[PDB]
């Protein structure tokens, strides 16, 4: 195949250019199970067992035994395929672009394959994390003109059937409303036996600007992390920051009992096999990537939200 | 268009909201990771203490007769005999299992001791409480007090606006 | 309820069984203050020896 | 089959996918082995 | 309750294009000529490789319909609906329900194919109304191809060539 | 398994004293493939072009070419499974009731395991045999007491969307009206583009003793068997057609084509009797069995299968 | 594997429902070839 | 294992190395 496609051969000698997701910093290892899929859906039943009665005691001659029940819960995780085309110099025109410096037309704004092919990749990537940290596609620093998804494709801080808190906007500015609302939450939180578990914690800069001023000498943060470890039987937690969210406070577990990542294994940046081309020096190319797959506990994660107005 | 598709789902879901084990499918999952006090559920067939020497029949369902006392149907004579939720002098046994798939209900006899969780009438759930005397109504659901020996041992459990479930043991026939 | 072909597009299938783990009992004693016994249903008798000085 | 196999010789664009798709499982596991919180 | 079900699953059914309804026996066809007059025939009689093509996110049911642009209050994209007119924007030739997804032709590219028609005889000049359906007469090049063909006792299709406005 | 279940070893040995079907006779070979299924349904899709407009001539350059579209059907058939129970006598007490001229227990009607398997297999195929052919299933006579199936579990004779013709009570007699009715029937049906193909009728024993009288001034060198095949030899482009006498039929004539395409048969691998491995054993001489069998699978177009009926009350 | 052949040695019951299954597959291809209307 | 008294012995003494393990790899 190298020998008869050029462009495949590139992408092979740049793939190890592009930078890690930063999603991968908002999960444990185990929680994230590739699967095999483009576009479609994928059903995951979870097998439960329960207790009818009392166990039974052996003594002497019996026939009437208590019973253990099983029961199955169905979830649909729908999965999405995406794409986008790019414009770049073409490999046999190539040498007659490169100067001793660099390769292209600084005039035109036109590069070489491999190049624009790592740019569009992080890019690419760069949006499949904001949709993974917020549930939405959109390219707007407003957040507004979204992609419409189908359902049953959530991201972190629009999955629903979650706890809600809401901050008034007369309240804006206080910590310690905040650290109220938050405290409600922590204690609406369902764990149940699945309590002892690292946490994570995602906040907005403001937030975390918030945060380091003196408890009303500890800090706030101190006094989260403790309030935090009340909880998850005094194990680890972890405070992220992310300029993606705007007065939005994030708490989630990083239990793969609770919560599942289960990405396509197509979902980062991928050639396409079709490539235009046509008697100039300017040919395209395009990428495909697959988007959908969190699937969470009902009552697991905590979205305190800080209105503005 | 929508609105089709709006009456569509509030029907099918009332259909699903009368059925052991529906086919329904949501985007998160249960919170059951607790071990006490998950058997009160509607799929929960069978019996809470079955014994190995218990007799079981099998017959064709006319409606759903899922945990309700049942009595039978005949026909015509054109089709064999079926079953349907009754009680009273008509009661023939207890359904405790339905297979959906070939209409098919689980019976276990009068004659045979059982103990269960059964649908209760909604008028004295809250009154119904354990060692209280229960009997068959025309529809198949336990009601508080004749010729059926059948005693709560637990107090009513609301599943649904009007489903109410309560752990009975039904003896036999009383005089 | 989609009244397409829906189950066209369950392309993937996963099953969650969980595992037997180990108890958390455990968690709440030493190595050492664990010993098993041989019997099941009944009683035990163990004795304790000791020593003092006159 | 990965892209990181120099040894590894696709034969055509499905065994480049799948190679691209074995390189960014490798590049994950790796990242989270010398992840230090 | 079942009965309802069955005849609001019907009447969803008959809306739809490609509705999935077993049976118990097999069809069997007889001839090979006037097979193509049926709903779930997507696309044109006469198609180009050069054709453009375009998706949308689609807001009702524009199947076999004009389309026109409508946006909302700016929190998402914009979308396509059936409407005619002066807001005619191309033609839906197709749906996918999975995504939710209408296949447009745009007006300034020409097409030939089966449309819904209102509740004619070949060479008549239509125009698009406010739903979407063809209607005999003018900003649009459309001409009737051929008699209505009945499917439901509201449905009907036309086939009919649009080539570009007047 | 042999050396330890000797319930296995002499179902092995007389399973094949057991006759084969006698439905066999009503389908062609090509018309019957079996199916991996015990409980459940089966899902057949069949797929067909058509064209939307006419041909492109192609001269000079053009791009804009006519196109085929596509479009499917879906069939489901349901099964069902079934038992039986039968009580015998337990393999070791054989001996203290084996006489000189036979082995059981006349008086209390016990039979060593494998004639009771045997008579068990026999009385079940012919049920199975009754229910391919009708549709329905019962162990009466008269048709009562039917057991209830599921949909899409049809036989020849309950098929939906067929050609039913009706004799009446007053001309139960008339071979003229019968072959009337028989002709209306035959032009109702439908073949589409495999009308060329062998035709099978299946009769009751009355309507062919009345079928092999010279036609009617009774006009000899030919029979109504003869005017019959004829005329359906006028329909399947003089194909073979075959005649069938059945005594499950009751004043009854059926008519339906010999092709895989319009009428298949795709029973379950388990459809004739099998034994189960469950032996009920107590402290007596009597033991029990089971015997399980799957009923469906009969798959036919719509309008290919013409019944007639002479009323006769 | 079916009962036909004397030389199949069953394992299990299995094993026996499948030769019982091919055996009766076997009886009725025969009856067909041997069939004469 | 022969029989089933050996299966459950042998159950047993896993769920004995289960624990030895789990106290090994436990660390407070």
């Amino acid at each position: 195949l190298f020998d008869e496609n050029y462009y495949a051969k590139a992408v092979a000698n740049i793939i190890g250019e592009v930078k890690d997701p930063i999603m991968y910093k908002w999960f444990s290892p185990d929680q994230i199970e590739d699967v095999d899929l483009q576009m479609g859906y994928q059903k995951t039943v979870k097998w439960d067992a329960f207790l009818n009665a009392n166990p039974t005691t052996i003594a002497n001659e019996v026939n009437t035994i208590s019973t253990i029940g099983f029961s199955s819960e169905v979830v649909r995780l729908n999965y999405l395929k995406l794409q986008y085309k790019f414009r770049h110099l073409k490999q046999t025109s190539e040498k007659f672009y490169t100067s001793d410096s660099y390769i292209g037309d600084i005039n035109n704004n036109l590069l070489p394959f491999a190049q624009a092919y790592k740019l569009a990749s992080s890019e690419i990537i760069k949006l499949i994390n904001h949709f993974v940290l917020t549930g939405t596609v959109s390219i707007q620093k407003d957040g507004k003109n979204q992609k419409r998804l189908l359902p049953n494709m959530y991201g972190l801080l629009n999955m629903p059937e979650q706890i809600k808190e809401e901050v008034a906007s007369g309240d804006k500015d206080k910590m310690d409303k905040i650290f109220e609302k938050i405290e409600a939450g922590l204690s609406k939180l369902e764990l149940g036996d699945e309590f002892s578990t690292p946490m994570m914690v995602i906040v907005d800069p403001a937030t975390s600007l918030k945060l380091v001023k003196p408890y009303a000498c500890e800090k706030w943060e101190d006094v989260l992390i403790q309030t935090i470890k009340a909880i998850n039987n005094r194990e680890d937690v972890y405070i992220e920051t992310s300029n993606l969210l705007k007065h939005k406070i994030l708490i989630y577990p990083l239990n793969s009992e609770l919560i599942k990542f289960k990405p396509s294994k197509y979902m980062l940046p991928t050639p396409n096999e079709q490539v235009d081309k046509d008697s100039t020096d300017v040919a395209h190319s395009y990428i495909d990537f697959v988007l959908g797959g969190l699937l969470a506990t009902r009552k697991t994660i905590l979205q305190v939200n800080i209105k503005q107005s | 268009i929508t609105k089709i598709k709006q009456e569509f789902d509030k029907k099918v879901a009332e259909i699903q909201a009368l059925m052991k084990n529906p086919q329904q499918d949501s985007g998160l999952l249960s919170n059951s990771i607790d071990f006490r006090d998950q058997n009160l559920i509607f799929s929960n067939s069978g019996g809470v203490c079955t014994s190995s020497k218990d007799k079981i029949e099998n017959y064709p369902a006319k409606g759903y007769p899922y945990k309700r006392g049942v009595k039978l149907s005949f026909g015509d004579g054109t089709t064999e005999l079926e079953v349907e939720a009754g009680g009273g002098d008509d009661l023939y046994g207890v359904c405790s299992d339905i297979d959906e798939f070939s209409g098919m209900a689980t019976v276990i006899p009068i004659t045979n001791n059982f103990t269960g969780y059964l649908t209760l009438k909604k008028d004295g759930q809250n009154g119904v409480n354990p060692g209280d005397k229960l009997n068959f109504n025309q529809h198949g659901e336990l009601e508080k007090v004749k010729s059926v020996n059948a005693i709560a041992l637990s107090k009513a459990h609301k599943l649904t606006e009007d489903l109410f479930i309560v752990l009975a043991s039904v003896f036999g026939n009383r005089a | 309820m989609e009244l397409f072909d829906e189950n066209y597009y369950a392309k993937a299938v996963a099953n969650i069984i969980g595992e037997v783990k180990d108890p958390i009992m455990y968690k709440w004693f030493s190595p050492d203050q664990i010993e098993d016994v041989d019997l099941q249903m009944g009683y035990q008798k163990t004795v304790k020896w000791d020593a003092f000085l006159n | 089959a990965s892209l990181l196999d120099s040894n590894f010789v696709p034969i055509n664009f499905t065994e480049f996918v799948q190679a691209i798709s074995n390189t960014y499982k490798q590049r994950r596991i790796q990242f989270y082995e010398n992840l230090k919180r």
